[PDB]
């Protein structure tokens, strides 16, 4: 009887509505990423859909800069509004400081925006989690921003329906500073071990950066190698 | 114009002249520049007529609301501070007025507030165009050991000298002595004519 | 008990109210479109109504520019308010950039507008889906904007009550770069295979563009050919 | 349990509150109109009431210009507020463009106004339908604006309690370009065939325009001819 | 379950809350008026109350100008707020046009004000009806403004608890252009035939205007004649 | 089920919430007043309380001017906020017109303020009634302002828990133009006959004005005479 | 069913939500004060808590000026917000009038602030009562401001859980103009007779002013004398 | 039935919604701090999590200045928004006074911010408690700010799930002015005696200041000493 | 006008003259330009009278609210920074005033704030029309090794030279020495007359 408003706590002190937005994230497809020896990558599962769909607009990974990128999971409408806000806040940070100096308060802009809607009535939260990754003045970054707004810097994570299984794998297998290829294949094995029995891993979009370089997205045949 | 306010032992005497111009052209031979602002304090007027009357209406309003709510008269430093705050909250669209509030609460006071809201006590003060003449005669003849009758005679001699030496000043002087015992009382015009005929200031 | 407010999630994490606006779209008549060799078209089913109605104002297809056009399905009131907002946003984009440079953020204006109402209480969403199509600096475009706001670039789609059957047909029959006529007849067969048994396909409005040309709507006797 | 708020859809995806405003229209008396050879007319049934009432203020037909006019059905309070908004919007259109150039966006002003109240909570819709008719730069116009805001250009329509029966008659009897008199008598027969048995058609207000002329309302004895 | 909000229609399409404000009018005492040969009058029943009451402030008839006047029935608080708004709108009308040119849009100001509160939530309507009467540039006027806002020009009416019986009498007895005295006595008979058995008509306030003259209220002994 | 909101009428057409504020007035102690030969008085019952209370601040009678005064009954919080608003409105009237010219629209300011809160949701009314009394340009005035805002000019009234019994007494005993003393003793008898059996009338505060004079409050020993 | 909103009266006309804020006051510890021969004091019970707590911040008595002070009882959050508003209001009164001339409208500001929240929905009242005390131009003052806002000038009072027992004692024992020491010991006996059996009065904070002097708080060993 | 809104008191006079935010604090991990001979420290328990997490962003202790620091417990989203507001208020205090002169009204800014949301509907409180600690012009400070906003200056405290057990230990063991090392080991024993049986205290973050020095955080191997 | 503020070993001495003009026309022979702004710091006044008095009221207000909330006196750099922020938040409708705050918190300070809000420490400062004369005598005779009596004698000699050489300066000098031990104490006028008659500055 308390899980109807965003502004009401429970006898334990729980915000169920925020947790239900977190459950809305859980119905999205798995997407992971980690940092390595000079740079970070991102991997995103895609169960291949309608060939009528232009493949340019089903990419869960999106470039918020030449030097920051992210991936979502959850509601597709809120997902796109969020990656839009990430882009616009990147441009505002870049115009007030000359450059995107640190990725951290780009994600703070996004995080405070997502947090505010978990507090006021007449508004629902965003049912999307976002994983940011890039290179700044400091180096490789990797965050995740959840519906409540909570951000945390990681060395590896996932989001989506697999997230527990992927972070369970990486929790006992990941070793830092892998050269890019070895890192990617570890992350592919991580993504593999989150599916159910009988499911074959289709082709996932994967993209990376190294320190001093720009972005690149591995095209489907460079992806096809690690199947 | 000329106003005057004199503090003596247990009373404070204020008087104005009554002539309004409003043009060059003295237009009203009987104005009203001395106002009873509360039961034990009064206010004189020596600036722009409209702005000054609006200030008098607001101060009558706030001091009567004060006496009604708190059931005690407002102190003289308090009314002059309130008047300073009002004149200084709007100074870039200012009131072109020179005010002079005086009264008695536990001691007789007279304060002088300019158009920018600077309030400062003095034992005698004056505002208006004919102000330096009454400051001359008050500087030469004023004594703090005076009685109320000698004080009101000094006041009438002062405003008479200002009327003799100033163009914007003129008309019949109205004087109101405020003391603690009798309250704010304004002298009738026949008594003021009697004091003028006694002092030899009629022609 | 959660499908009453636009701002409440569910134990799965579902926004039922948004889904019911999507159900309100489903009660509208089928309208499809695809791109081809230098250009895009749109096809819209119309079960022919009262001859007292001026045919000029039952057109589901509407010109938002000489070089962008769209078609709706759902609530007719919200539908008209939406095509109005599409037109006004086309004019604002055209005045700030000198020309409608790319169709995408015209549809972003419309999409952000439709998304915002799926988030704040005291407002209901639009019960309309829109299919945009035109030529830009890039070339043939084809989008669909749903009640939640979600836009996707396609090579072929439908909306309305048939949508699943038409995208099912085109999902196994559509081949790109058809010369205009062959494309239209493929889309007519697609529209045919979405009706129920006994229903005869009446005359549907169909319109197209080629690269470097303006709009044209096939009149009823050029339409009458492909019956 | 869903028909209490203007902002909540149903498991089918219906806006019942809007439909109940449409039901409130249905309790008003029948009023029809059609265009003909150079011009349009309007007919409005009136069950004759108290002779104490000044007849100047029971006219369902109202002049919004010398060259646009309309008729209502539904709530009389909302009806009058609406014909007021139509007049004021006609004056605003006339002052920004020098003349009421086309009737269509006068009715767009009225339609957007009526639509907006079908979307925000804390506001109810207008329970009135309006039939606009006049001459513009284009020629004879004839619209109907419903509670949801939906406008459609017709060649003949009705509103009110008879609307289905009158549009049923006109749907099988109306022929365009009738000379004014023959048109009026067809519309009178249309209005007749919507009453119930035993009811005698009293005197209805009827008014018309021809191209290049102003308005006129047939007075009661020119009306009395076609009884 | 629908008669709780001002903004909800019913399965018939009824606004019950507005109808209950109209029921609140019905509990007020009867007041009538009519126009005659060059002028209009008003009659208002008063069951005589406490002699401690200054008779100056129980007058249901009120002068909104030297040349417009009105009478209320319903809630006494809303009644006084309404006659205040009528006076202030008369003054605004008189300052923008030099004179109260027509009584009609004084009553339009009052009517639009009373209508607006029948539409927005968080506001209740006025439970008062008003009968305006006066002389303008046109001549004798007589309106009634109800809680929903609906205004109608009459030649005779009433409001209040008797209203049906008085308009029933006037509906079969009133003849226009009576010389003032004969008109008044007809209206007194009208007011008489609305009471219940055993009730004796006490002294009612009655006031009138003729064309070119100002207002006058018949004092109690000129009233006492027609008992 | 309708007496929960300030903005909902009933099947009779009643505003119960306003009537419950009127019931909140009824819990306050009785206070009366009347006008006489050149002036008005006020009498207020006080069941004598804690001798720790400074008697200066339990006076139900309050000076709103040297020439207007009033007395309350009901909620003490709302009562004090109301006498504050009466004082501030007296000062605003006095600064815009040079003097409190007539008491009537001081009470109109207070009345419109109290009325407004009986109309908007999210606000409750004032549970206080006020009796104003003084001398103006016209002469002796005596009003009562109730929770709904309704003001009426009287020659004698009461408010509070006794109000019906006191107005019942004055309704058969009061004769106008009594010399001040005789008036006061009549009002004391009025106040006496409203108590219950066994209750002894303690010392009530009483105050008066005559035309051309200021206020005075009879001190407790001038009051003690009429016991 | 009516004690859920701040804006709803009851069949008696009671504001229960206000009364429940008054009940929230009753859960706070007892604090009393009285005026005497040239000055006022305040006494406040404190059941001694954690020695980890800096004693500087558990003082229920707080200096709002060198010449006004107060003590609270109720919610500690609202209590601190209230003593903050009292301080800021004292500073505003002191800057507009040169000095805190009278304590009364410092407490009027606090009172109006606390009253306003007992009237508007979407806001709860303050669950705190405050006892002000000091020297002004008039002399010793002593007020109490309750949740509804009601202020009253006393010669002695308490607030908190004992309040009835302490005012019951002082109601039959207090005699005015006691020399400071004798007054304090009377107030200590008052505070003693409000505890329950077995409870030993620990050390309470007590502070006072005399006319022409500033504040002082008796330190714990000057307090320890009167045990 | 009263624990659903932030603005409703209870029959006792309790604000349950505030208490449930206080319960939400109780689900966070224990964090303590105390002052000593020239300075203050803070200790915070951390059950060691995923080695994929960058340890820089799981620190419950956060530097709000070089000379003020704090630690949270409760909702992680609200926790971060709060430490952000503490930082921004420290900067505003530092820019208006040249330096953070006293820590107390930094915590007043945070406290008033947290209190305000316990009063207005449509907003929920913060489910976080904060412990501030630093050096000012006065010396060692140590506060705790709870969800209702209540601040108290201590010499030792905790927050979180252990809080009662830790303050129970410190309540019988803490002695002031310990040299830093001895203080830390006392606080470690305090933190140890709050766990459950079988749980081994992992490595907790601990940080301190001395008078005239800046901040330092003991790194994990200086922490590892006191295990 | 002329004000002066001198910092020595464990005390800071401030003094003004008392003459208000408000016109050309010296109008008030006994003003008040030296204000106790908190228990251990004071403020002098050398600008427009109304704006200056409003600044004094606001600073008394904020520093008393400070001492009440935090139970410690505000530092001198903090009050001068606050005063600078107030004077610089409104500089295109500015306060035409030259301020000089001085006091002791752990060391004696005197700061000088202009009309645009620029605060800067100095060991001795002065504002007003007669400021360069007291800067001359302070530059020639000031020593940091002085006692409180030698400091207040230097202050009286300074303001006396400014009164002798400046028209807007005049009236009886009021001096207030603020030290940590005795707090803010203002010297009585008989003691100041005694110092003038001792130093030979009376005529």
């Amino acid at each position: 009887a308390y899980d109807r408003a965003i502004t009401v706590f429970s006898p334990d002190g729980r915000l169920f509505q925020v947790e239900y937005a977190r459950e809305a994230v859980k119905k999205g497809s798995t997407a992971l990423g980690m940092k390595f020896a000079n740079g970070v990558l991102l991997i995103s599962d895609k169960k291949v859909r309608s060939r009528l769909i232009e493949q340019n607009s089903i990419e869960k990974i999106q470039l918020i800069d030449d030097y920051v990128a992210a991936v979502t999971s959850g509601l597709v409408a809120d997902a796109r509004v969020l990656v839009d806000f990430a882009r616009i806040s990147a441009q505002q940070e870049k115009v007030t400081y000359g450059s995107l100096v640190n990725i951290e308060n780009l994600v703070k802009r996004v995080a405070d925006q997502m947090q505010q809607y978990t507090q006021y009535g007449g508004v629902r939260p965003y049912g999307v989690s976002l994983i940011f990754a890039g290179i700044d003045q400091i180096g490789p970054r990797l965050f995740d921003c959840d519906p409540a707004g909570t951000i945390n810097e990681y060395k590896a994570t996932a989001i989506g329906s697999g997230k527990d299984a992927v972070v369970s794998f990486l929790e006992r297998e990941y070793k830092e500073n892998l050269p890019e290829k070895e890192a990617v294949t570890l992350g592919i094995k991580a993504l593999k071990s989150s599916l159910e029995e009988g499911e074959e891993l289709k082709a996932p979009e994967i993209a990376s950066i190294t320190v001093g370089n720009k972005y690149r997205i591995y095209d489907q045949e460079e992806v096809k190698k690690f199947l | 114009t000329t106003t005057v306010g004199i503090t003596l032992k247990d009373a404070v005497i204020m008087a104005t002249e009554r002539r309004v111009t409003m043009e060059n052209f003295i237009m009203h031979k009987n104005g009203k520049k001395l106002f009873q602002i509360d039961t034990y304090t009064g206010m004189t007027i020596a600036g722009l007529v409209g702005d000054a009357q609006v200030l008098v209406r607001y101060m009558k309003a706030e001091l009567e609301l004060y006496r009604l709510q708190r059931r005690v008269n407002m102190p003289i430093e308090a009314v002059a501070t309130l008047l300073s705050n009002m004149l200084n909250q709007v100074k870039y669209m200012p009131y072109m007025v020179q005010l002079l509030v005086g009264g008695i609460d536990t001691a007789p006071h007279v304060f002088s507030i300019d158009a920018a809201g600077g309030s400062v006590e003095d034992i005698y003060a004056s505002t208006g165009s004919g102000s330096p003449f009454v400051y001359g005669v008050l500087e030469s003849q004023y004594s703090e050991k005076m009685t109320v009758d000698e004080g009101v005679d000094l006041v009438i001699r002062a405003i008479s000298a200002a009327k003799q030496r100033d163009s914007a000043s003129g008309g019949m002087i109205d004087v109101a002595v405020i003391t603690r015992k009798d309250g704010y009382v304004q002298l009738p015009t026949d008594q003021i004519e009697s004091r003028i005929r006694k002092l030899g200031l009629i022609l």
